[PDB]
RNA sequence: CUUUUGAUGUUAGGGUAUUGGCCUAACAUGGCUAUGACGGGUAACGGGGAAUUAGAGUUCGAUUCCGGAGAGGGAGCCUGAGAAAUAGCUACCACAUCUAAGGAAGGCAGCAGGCGCGUAAAUUACCCAAUUCUAAAGAAGAGAGGUAGUGACAAGAAAUAACAAUGCAAGGUUUGUAUUGGAAUGGUGGGAAUUUAAAACCUUCCCAGAGUAACAAUUGGAGGGCAAGUCUGGUGCCAGCAGCCGCGGUAAUUCCAGCUCCAAUAGCGUAUAUUAAAAUUGUUGCAGUUAAAACGCUCGUAGUUGAAU
């Protein structure tokens, strides 16, 4: 509880419909926190009504704990989101999920066609 | 001549097995110790 | 394809390997800064070597030459942050006077050694890698280290150590505590 | 006079002498000529496999007295036959009269070594254990 | 040497996307060469570069980029803006697969993987997330590419203790070193936090968690060169070692051991090659009375060198 989220290189951009950042939290002797914290911790700052516009990546966290650097994503909505954030890290964040088993033996099937009028 | 003799003196010599010692000290602790018996106490 | 991820020796070997001498002032080097091997000994000699080389060639070059007053200005500057030179000694015909010992010294351990905080170099030494010891809001566990003089004065142990205030937080001290308090009950 | 030509222009002169005269050192001679892949059993390379045909002795050099234990060898490789020397205190036996033995140069390029006469090459490997591990014997034992 | 077979040129053409003996015809007799033509060799793709150098240099450069070439071997085409394409086609040669014997298809110097060859080299892995390309161009594909796996190729950082008591030691009270004993901590094991396309590592925190801290450092040496034993047994010109000189013929400081020591140390040996050491290829920078080496002598073309003004 005891950690102070400090964001740099913040960045509005209208190009896309988000607020890029570079953030870094520091928590001084209890090490690492979780992401849902920060995010809450994000939305508290930027009055941001609903948590899931944050999109939070690459959080390393530095070598003798303490510090620990991210960087933050912040859409203006989650329709936002849905259209320009890639799909993987939707998952991630819990919006969707397709367990799509295509694989790459989907690659020998699409070899496998060798004249078509095939549904088989 | 004689392949014969090959291997004559190792197998003739007594088997002594080597014995227990205090396990040595490695890196930085052994260095230490060489400047010890070298320069600071006798010097 | 390959990397593109270039890397370099940082320690040439001697040349003559059993000469006496140098063999002696090497392990008194050891003795007095606590180093591991002549390898680290060599790697210092590399540092200062190159420095050495690069003090040279700009005196082999005239004052008001542009790269002399650049580049030789820059090794100056370097140095002095490095705490090879300071304030008397700041001439490029010094930064060649440089030997090793000045090298050793700005090295962590040294440093630890000094400004109290261990009995002597090895348990500086100790202390280090076993994640004590930060210098300016980072912890540092590698002795060898060379701390520029911006960063000397903020050297103590971390603040996650034992000893620097953050529990006993071991397995040694804890586990005391545990036995004591089971003792008790 | 220096013997040279030392003239500004004199380049050609001074590249040419010195190229036909290189030849006369013989290491680099030793290099350079095409007959190192030709005349010689490992054909530029640091090892070579060859299969044993006879453990054989050979007697040292006159000052010293003793027959150094060798094995003549086929290189698989080049068909070529050879004496290696074999080291170790009994370590002719440790081989078979014929096993796949591995076996290098002896440490003087092609020049033969020591007391031997005319052995230039060194087995160190048989049936791809370690001879000096066998020699060891606390490491290895020989697989057959 | 090149020239019937275009070698060199001129003219006219043909051809090409265009120039051109590029090809044809006609006509000249040229062209290159001791400043090495033409052959031969290269264990030769070129270059950017690599190693090693005080400075010169010497060697290497298959190999991250650029260029060339090739897709078993030659040759030939089609398509197309671009191919003389090879996961296009035709043919022959050389390999080789299926076949009901009629035929048919085939080309890993793409990625893995296998046999062979060999001194000599990794997984038939996961993914398009990043970098890019292609498309009817966010949305699909991509063994391009990336991520892991194997990996002591190299390269970097770095554990294997530290500290304090007495006991013992030596020094002019302090350093050093045998008993104890509390502190420190990675490693290793398990959870998370994170990481990631998904995992795995990294780091991060929390539980576990060293005293013979068995969580056990090796490698190669100890005559010299060369740092370190004329320590103990064994062998007895044998076995062996020894890059070199040498050691061994019953005191071996050299063999075989054990102990002790020394070096470099998570590395350390051996081999072959290469650079330096090599001013032992010498431009800097060698030597030539006698050590290797002044042509028997002079003339002489190229070559190099050339008074002053
Ligand atoms: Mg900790
Ligand atoms: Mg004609
Ligand atoms: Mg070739
Ligand atoms: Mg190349
Ligand atoms: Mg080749
Ligand atoms: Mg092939
Ligand atoms: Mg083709
Ligand atoms: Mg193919
Ligand atoms: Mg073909
Ligand atoms: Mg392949
Ligand atoms: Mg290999
Ligand atoms: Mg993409
Ligand atoms: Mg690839
Ligand atoms: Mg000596
Ligand atoms: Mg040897
Ligand atoms: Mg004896
Ligand atoms: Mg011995
Ligand atoms: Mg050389
Ligand atoms: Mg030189
Ligand atoms: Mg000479
Ligand atoms: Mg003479
Ligand atoms: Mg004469
Ligand atoms: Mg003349
Ligand atoms: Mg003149």
């Amino acid at each position: 509880d005891q950690f102070t989220i400090r964001v740099k290189k913040y960045m509005s951009n209208p190009l896309l419909r988000r607020k890029q950042f570079a953030l870094e939290i520091l928590h001084p002797n209890k090490g690492s926190v979780a992401k849902k914290e920060v995010k809450e911790r994000l939305a508290k700052m930027y009055k941001l009504n609903n948590v899931n516009t944050i999109v939070l990546f690459g959080f390393k966290t530095l070598f003798g704990g303490g510090r620990t650097k991210g960087f933050g994503l912040i859409y203006k909505n989650v329709d936002a989101v849905k259209k320009f954030e890639k799909k993987y890290r939707l998952v991630r964040e819990g919006l969707i999920d397709k367990e799509t088993k295509a694989g790459r033996r989907a690659s020998k099937e699409l070899k496998n066609r060798r004249k078509k009028v095939r549904g088989t | 001549g004689s392949l014969a003799r090959a291997g004559k003196v190792k197998n003739q010599t007594p088997k002594v097995p080597k014995l227990d010692k205090k396990k040595r000290l490695t890196g930085r602790a052994k260095k230490r110790q060489l400047y010890n018996r070298r320069f600071s106490d006798n010097g | 394809p390959k990397s593109y991820r270039n890397y370099s020796k940082t320690a040439r070997n001697p040349k003559r390997p059993f000469e006496k001498e140098r063999l002696d002032q090497e392990l008194k080097l050891i003795g007095e800064y606590g180093l591991k091997n002549k390898r680290e000994i060599w790697r210092v000699q590399y540092l200062l070597a190159k420095i050495r080389s690069a003090a040279r060639y700009l005196l082999t070059l005239d004052e008001k030459s542009s790269k002399r007053i650049f580049q030789g200005e820059a090794l100056l500057r370097r140095m002095v942050r490095q705490g090879l030179l300071g304030e008397n000694e700041e001439k490029l015909d010094y930064v060649l006077g440089l030997t090793l010992p000045k090298l050793l010294e700005r090295r962590l351990q040294t440093k630890v050694f000094k400004l109290g905080l261990a009995k002597s170099v090895h348990h500086a030494r100790v202390l280090i890698r076993q994640r004590h010891i930060r210098v300016g809001k980072q912890m540092v566990d590698i002795p060898s280290f060379l701390v520029r003089v911006d960063s000397e004065k903020h050297i103590d142990f971390a603040t996650t150590s034992p000893f620097g205030g953050a529990r006993p937080g071991r397995v040694k001290r804890k586990s005391l505590k545990k036995q004591k308090e089971k003792t008790e009950a | 006079g220096s013997g040279k030509p030392s003239g500004l222009r004199a380049a050609r002169k001074l590249r040419i002498r010195r190229r036909t005269q290189r030849w006369a050192d013989k290491s680099y001679k030793k290099s350079h000529l095409g007959t190192r892949w030709k005349s010689n059993p490992f054909r530029g390379s640091s090892h070579a496999k060859g299969i044993v045909v006879e453990k054989v002795a050979i007697e040292a050099k006159q000052p010293n007295s003793a027959y150094r234990k060798c094995v003549r060898v086929q290189l698989i490789k080049n068909g070529k036959k050879i004496t290696a020397f074999v080291p170790g205190d009994g370590c002719l036996n440790f081989i078979d009269e014929n096993d796949e033995v591995l076996v290098s140069g002896f440490g003087r390029s092609g020049h033969s070594v020591g007391d031997l006469p005319g052995v230039k090459f060194k087995v160190v490997k048989v049936a791809r254990v370690s001879l000096l591990a066998l020699f060891k014997e606390k490491k290895e034992k020989p697989r057959s």
